């Protein structure tokens, strides 16, 4: 009863078929695993330029 | 180890076309100039005093 079961922009066929952006990890082909990016940012250095 | 800045070059240092195996500037010229840092090509790339 839903175009997109997982809720992500890709419909159940799309996920099941594997016919989308192929870079997506393969488990997200399951219509219950959200094809969904989780992006955090890491610090490595800090520069203090006195004015 | 640190990073002075990051320049997504603007329209001046841009490259119109680049055939495979070619270069920009092409084989005959001298290298071009990346002079600035922001999206309008007005302000040159700065550094610290102790830098
Ligand atoms: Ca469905």
């Amino acid at each position: 009863l839903e175009s997109n079961t997982a809720g992500d922009p890709y419909t159940d066929y799309e996920k099941a078929s594997g016919s989308f952006d192929k870079a997506i990890k393969t488990e997200a082909r399951d219509p219950l695993v959200a094809a969904y990016p989780i992006v955090g940012v890491g610090m490595e250095k800090l520069i203090i330029s006195t004015n | 180890g640190d990073t002075l800045s990051t320049i997504k070059a603007q329209e001046n240092q841009i490259g119109n076309n680049l055939s495979p195996g070619d270069t920009y500037p092409k084989k005959g010229l001298s290298p071009l100039a990346l002079n600035t840092m922001d999206q309008f090509s007005s302000r040159l790339i700065p550094i610290n005093y102790d830098q």
